[PDB]
RNA sequence: UAAGGUGAUAUGAACCGUUAUAACCGGCGAUUUCCGAAUGGGGAAACCCAGUGUGUUUCGACACACUAUCAUUAACUGAAUCCAUAGGUUAAUGAGGCGAACCGGGGGAACUGAAACAUCUAAGUACCCCGAGGAAAAGAAAUCAACCGAGAUUCCCCCAGUAGCGGCGAGCGAACGGGGAGCAGCCCAGAGCCUGAAUCAGUGUGUGUGUUAGUGGAAGCGUCUGGAAAGGCGCGCGAUACAGGGUGACAGCCCCGUACACAAAAAUGCACAUGCUGUGAGCUCGAUGAGUAGGGCGGGACACGUGGUAUCCUGUCUGAAUAUGGGGGGACCAUCCUCCAAGGCUAAAUACUCCUGACUGACCGAUAGUGAACCAGUACCGUGAGGGAAAGGCGAAAAGAAC
RNA sequence: CGAAGGUGUGCUGUGAGGCAUGCUGGAGGUAUCAGAAGUGCGAAUGCUGACAUAAGUAACGAUAAAGCGGGUGAAAAGCCCGCUCGCCGGAAGACCAAGGGUUCCUGUCCAACGUUAAUCGGGGCAGGGUGAGUCGACCCCUAAGGCGAGGCCGAAAGGCGUAGUCGAUGGGAAACAGGUUAAUAUUCCUGUACUUGGUGUUACUGCGAAGGGGGGACGGAGAAGGCUAUGUUGGCCGGGCG
RNA sequence: UACGGUGCUGAAGCAACAAAUGCCCUGCUUCCAGGAAAAGCCUCUAAGCAUCAGGUAACAUCAAAUCGUACCCCAAACCGA
């Protein structure tokens, strides 16, 4: 019963990257997801002789709150909410708006 | 007669150090980390079975754990048993 | 692996257990040196051993 | 100057150690009290 | 412990009151006595630390009965 | 129950897993070193040393079980001493230790007050000890009452700061009676008839209903400011859900929830229903608790300090009647009334919270609130019992500052 | 489009106070009229924290004592090496017990700790290091004493104590010399030893204890005599001829 | 020669005198204040067993586990903050 999952395309409801879109890269136990290309930070990576790291200003993807994103329904062209229901003895997610199953 | 299972459990590791190396080279004596409960005879048995090598004699000693400090918090390392096992003349160990 | 190991005799089990123990020992030996670059193996082996033990107990007086 | 504390381990143990405490009712009571308090070192015993 | 075996009389506390009513704690011990009692049924003497009241009771009832009672109570004699 | 996981400071490494034996959560199991009642003996707790037996051995040794004490019962054995008894060896069953408060019993202070102090008070308090239970204790009138009657115990409000007690000081302080909470009565002292008749406990089964994981769970967009919108301004929609918490500022409609509706393979509490084991109901005839009641001497308890002092308890010495009898009705006597001691059992209303869950607060918000928001009964102090701190906050996000 | 709090300013009320507003601050505040109080601090040799003063003052812990050259280093009175000097030598040397518990050795670092500096350290961090049949403990035996089945005694708790069982500071089998590590050695290695247990043997043939006896098994002082440790001198051997 | 040391090599290695508070000495002499215990050790048998075990005899083999062992120890490491 987790409404957003690893390989879902999501749209951002709030923040600096609000309105933008991207595939969820991975979801953390803390209640945050990391989405591809969305919330970007220019970390100053400190060099280390071991592990073959040169060290520089690396622009990487910081986490974002799951609440701040929403599963995008391709049909409506909009962000939607997700509900849960049992189809053929198996739980599945569905878009609240339009009532269609997520596949 | 020591049980096979027991024997396997006895021997913890080889001990690498300058002294150990010297022992290996000159006196034909291997330096092992063994179970703290492992008696000499048991250790010997383990050596014979598990390394396939005749044992002359085993000397053991208990190494006491060092007290350390990780930041502000104090904490002691574990005690462990070292065994010098002297192999018979001509016994080459892999 | 327990469902697979349940369909065995006592003698069969014992031998398997012994083998597992041996493997574990080997791993330990390797681990201490710089040979073992697959640490999870040790974890697995112990677990397997435990399972075997459990099975044995189940068989003999349970 | 010979100061009051002149340590001796055996003496300490016999005096104050766990077994001594156990031996008597009052000792037991003391131990219980300590336990209640939450003492880490219940007795002088190392 | 100063306890009549027949009756169960223990010591009890109380006061010495003086003429000026100065209470001070005291005891009242029972009038105990170790006495060999002839038991006609078993043909042997049974020693009992007993009060004079205990003795009286025994006389009244019969030693045997007393013994039985004691046994019932779980008391050695 | 799942698409994410391999607890935390704490990353990384090596890995597992994705529609179902990854992980996570719950039931029932398995494992469960040593010390500790500690129990094979010992001991400076976490160590030292056995004995016996059953199996194995590559014959060097292994393994694993048992071996405390007391009580009780049984078996065998067995002194002085003939029989016996004491004692002895086995066997079975139970106990032991720990734990907040509450509860019953055994012991039991002093400071203090009396403007000193001794009776008195503090107080049967603090404390020590023994024992028990989820509650305990008490309990089925030898009770009150007043010539009318009530009808076991316990607890609450009155009665009443009354009547009394009291160096008649300081202080102590009822009962009768009334209003309530809750209410339940039974058995043995013993034998006859009839024979399994109510009730209770253990124990299976069945039903209901909890508990121990869970499942679903409504409805919002645009625009302005801004680092960010949940704010402003617009126009909507849900509501048996506007409890609460989070989300980059204040969100019913973003998330978790909430109302509401559902859920248990397995374990288990409580109700009734039912089987089995033990237990005996109803009827007639009786019987009706003796070193006891009373008494003397000494103490204690009763609001009641020996007083004119009834009543209860008993350390001590005595000692009835026994229902045509006996107890009580606050010295004592007479009359009347009322009850039946010297054997037991008994739910409820009452007391408490170490602990679990839920919810609440004109309670605290880091010198407060627990001693302790933080790895605190820690550091540190003390031979020891024991004492005992300080110390919270970057940011929305480490983007924790490459060069 | 900036809350509380902080800090200025201006105005205002008889006063406790109030209002407004600049800066700082970055999220809360709260009129009115009622309600409740952990409701107001300069004092209590008050309590807690912070920071002054004396003051860059006294002191830097035995009056055994230093000097120079070289080294390393960012830097050397203090560290390493060297040569002088001085101090202890029945100790200020060496080895243990007790007690401590890694302080040992090596590398590395100098914030703090070291009464100064510090490259050094008993400081920080990492790694290494403690080898036993014969040393000690454990073990067998007991002393003072402790615990103590039954037991005797005691309101309870518990006290004393028999059988027993614990308890060294005492009694009880056995190892020496040399060599070696950065750091262990009667423990490692080299040589040469010893002990008391089993087990098996062949040879013999009275063994057997919870009991009997011996032994173990013991004071102070004094006196010698015999010895060795050890030292001195000579000889010998190697080196020297200032 | 990593200036720490490592490897090889190696003469004489006697005598006299002096000499402990150490050893013989747990002795001897002496004094009164009259000087642990128990085991190990040796020995004696009892119940027992009886031509078996057990004992001593050498010889062979196996055995000796466990824990301590660094370092300070009249001190900068213990008791004195």
């Amino acid at each position: 019963a987790a409404k957003i999952r690893r390989d879902d395309e999501v749209i951002v409801l709030t923040g600096k990257d609000k309105g933008k879109r991207g595939k969820v890269k991975n979801v953390l136990s803390s209640g945050k997801v990391i989405v591809e290309g969305i919330n970007l930070v220019k970390k100053h990576q400190k060099p280390v002789p071991a592990l073959n790291q040169p060290g520089g200003i690396v622009e990487k993807e910081a986490a974002i709150q799951v609440s701040n994103v929403a599963i995008f329904n391709a049909a409506t062209g909009k962000a939607d909410r997700v509900g849960f229901r049992f189809e053929d003895g198996k739980k599945v997610r569905f878009f609240k708006s339009n009532s269609e199953t997520i596949k | 007669m020591i049980r096979e299972e027991r024997l396997l459990k006895v021997l913890r590791a080889p001990h690498v150090s300058e002294k150990a190396s010297t022992a290996m080279e000159k006196s034909n004596t291997i330096v092992l980390k063994v179970a703290k409960d492992a008696t000499k005879a048991e250790i010997k048995a383990a050596v014979q079975k598990l390394f396939e090598v005749e044992v002359e004699v085993v000397n053991t000693l208990v190494v006491k754990g060092k007290v350390k400090r990780h930041g502000q918090r104090i904490g002691r390392r574990s005690d462990w048993k070292k065994a010098y096992v002297t192999l018979k003349e001509g016994q080459n160990l892999d | 692996k327990a469902k697979e190991l349940r369909e065995k005799s006592v003698e069969e089990l014992n031998t398997e257990l012994l083998n597992l123990l041996r493997e574990q020992f080997n791993l330990r030996m390797q681990a201490a040196s710089g040979q073992l670059q697959q640490s999870h193996l040790l974890k697995q082996v112990r677990r397997d051993v435990a399972r075997v033990k459990t099975l044995l107990n189940e068989k003999a007086g349970a | 100057m010979k100061r009051t504390f002149q340590p001796s381990v055996l003496k300490r143990n016999r005096s104050h150690g766990f077994r001594a405490r156990m031996a008597t009712k009052n000792g037991r009571q003391v131990l219980a009290r300590r336990r209640a308090k939450g003492r880490a070192r219940l007795t002088v015993s190392k | 412990s100063r306890v009549c075996q027949v009756t169960g009389k223990r010591p009890v506390t109380g006061n010495n009151r003086s003429h000026a009513l100065n209470a001070t704690k005291r005891r009242f011990l029972p009038n105990l006595h170790s006495h060999r009692f002839w038991v006609e049924s078993e043909k042997r003497f049974v020693t009992l630390r007993v009060s004079a009241k205990g003795m009286r009771v025994i006389d009244k009832k019969g030693i045997d009965t007393v013994l039985a009672e004691l046994r019932a109570r779980g008391e050695k004699y």
